[PDB]
Parts: structure tokens; sequence; C-alpha cells
């Protein structure tokens, strides 16, 4: 998001590339919240073995 | 007066004694380095 | 003074508010001269830095606050989250300073960066203190989002 904006001038509105990067950031952050909920609902701390 | 090989020439010189301001560097180099060396001392309290 | 359409103007982050013309007599070594001045009132628009440094840093310090939802026995996970947050807070402090010139005094953007940095550093030392105690997580689970929420009401009202 930083290295995509510097090719543009310092305009005061959001372009379509910014609206792509924002939604992609929302999905990545939602994957983080997904892991947060999964880790909160984790009981035993070991894993599994054959 | 300065002296060259062609003769002696008059000279005026205007000079300034600039002093650098410490405030920018003390928050963008010195303080990050101090806090980063603070962060390394967190390791000494963690279990081995 | 005749301005134009005020839209072909390449003023991007600013916006011409108005103009005022004045005249005065200055005194120099040679003599007194009539000086004519035109003042151009320009007011800035932050929409650019919101996506440059504000939102970006706010989402990093939101990612700082999810460490509390991770269990206390997962030590390398939470310390990896901590070290990544603090190194990227330093990185975003460095990057946002490139747009600013080399001035000595502090700005409101630098004050926001410093408040976010001390917030994430407080989060890391709180997790560290919890780890040394078990060898208050829920207590922070409310306090650390709320302290930034009251800060943003303090920060934006006082500067706007
Ligand atoms: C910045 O640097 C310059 C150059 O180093 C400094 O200029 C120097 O100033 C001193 C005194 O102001 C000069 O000394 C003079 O020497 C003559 C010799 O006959 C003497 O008659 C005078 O009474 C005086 O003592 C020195 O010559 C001069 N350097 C040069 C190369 O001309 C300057 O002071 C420094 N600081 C500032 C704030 O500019």
């Amino acid at each position: 998001s930083i290295s995509a904006r510097n090719s543009l001038p310092k305009v005061a509105y959001a372009t379509a590339m910014d609206w792509f990067i924002a939604v992609c950031y929302a999905f990545v952050f939602s994957a983080l919240i997904e892991f947060a909920t999964v880790n909160y609902f984790t009981k035993r701390g070991y894993a599994w073995d054959g | 007066k300065v002296v060259f090989s062609t003769g002696s020439y008059p000279r005026l010189s205007l000079s300034f004694k600039l002093k650098r301001n410490i405030g920018y560097f003390i928050l963008q180099t010195y303080m990050p380095s101090i806090l980063i060396t603070i962060l390394s001392w967190v390791s000494f309290w963690i279990n081995y | 003074v005749e301005v134009g359409d005020t839209r072909s103007w390449r003023l991007y982050q600013f916006s011409f508010v108005g103009l005022r013309n004045t005249t005065e007599v200055v005194k120099t070594t040679s003599g007194d001269y009539v000086v004519m001045s035109v003042y151009f009132d320009l007011s800035r628009r932050m929409g650019y830095f919101t996506i440059q440094t504000y939102i970006p840093c706010t989402l990093i310090v939101v990612l700082s606050w999810v460490s509390f939802w991770i269990n206390k026995d997962a030590v390398p996970a939470r310390t990896s989250l901590g070290i990544t947050t603090v190194l990227t807070m330093t990185t975003l402090s460095t990057i946002a300073r490139k747009s600013l010139p080399k001035v000595s005094y502090v700005t409101a953007m630098d004050l926001f960066v410093s408040v976010c940095f001390i917030f994430v550093f407080s989060a890391l030392v709180e997790y560290g203190t919890l780890h040394y105690f078990v060898s208050m997580d829920s207590y922070a689970r409310i306090f650390f989002p709320t302290a930034f929420c009251l800060f943003n009401l303090v920060y934006w009202v006082s500067y706007l």
C-alpha cells in the first residue's frame, strides 16, 4: 500500500487501485481475526499423533 | 590580501558559524537506538 | 488580482481559500521602497496522509492488540508478533519522516507515531510482565483499546 501510492501524485481522493488494496487488506486482516477466534476456541495445547 | 603567482589581490571574506540542531536526530536516530537496546534486555528475563 | 477556474490549479492536497492584496513601505540600505504583496490563503486536505501514515499505523497498533487473545503459553508466537509490530512501527516512523523536511520540532503526525509506539511498547512489556508472573490479560483486553479510543477523541478535537 505504501509502494503503490508513490507512483501517483499526492492527490486527496482514493483511486480504484486503493479500493483494491483496501479490500485485499480487509481480507488479510479478516484472516488474522479468523486465527484469533480459532486460537481463542482452542482447549488442549498438544496436537495429534498417529 | 591573498598572493598568487600573477600578483597580490584584495580579499573580503564573509563567514557564518552554523550550529546543527540536535532535536531531529535525538528523536529519529538516538531514541530509536536507545529503545531498541532497551528491547534486547527483555530477553534476559525470559525463561531459558 | 484575477484568479482562474481554481480547478486547473495543480494544488492537490491544498485548496485556495481566498486572496488579499496589501501595500507597504520597506526601509533598506539604498532607500525606502514601495512593496506590494498578494497573500494566497491555502488550507490543507489530509485525505492523502490518512492512507499514508494514519490508517496504516492505526491498523498496525490494532494488530498489536490481538496478542491478548493469544494464549499465554504460546511464547514464540506472541514475541514474534511483538517484535514484528515494534520493528514495523520503527519502519513506518522512518518512512513517514521522509515526506517531512528536516525540521527540529515535533509535529502532530510525529506525536501520533510516538503515542502508537509507546502503546505497542506498553503492550509488549505488559505481555512480558504477565509471562514472568505466570512463570491482567483480560484487564488489558479492555484498557488498551479504550486508551487509544479516548486518545483519538483527544487528538482530533484538539488539532481540529
Ligand atoms: C570561520 O573561519 C574563518 C577562517 O578560519 C575565521 O576567520 C578568521 O578570523 C580571525 C579573527 O576573526 C582572523 O585572525 C586575524 O588575523 C590577523 C592577522 O594579521 C589579525 O591582524 C587580526 O586581528 C585577526 O586576529 C583570521 O585571519 C581569519 N581567517 C582567515 C583565513 O582569514 C572565522 O573567525 C571563523 N568564524 C566565524 C564565525 O566566521
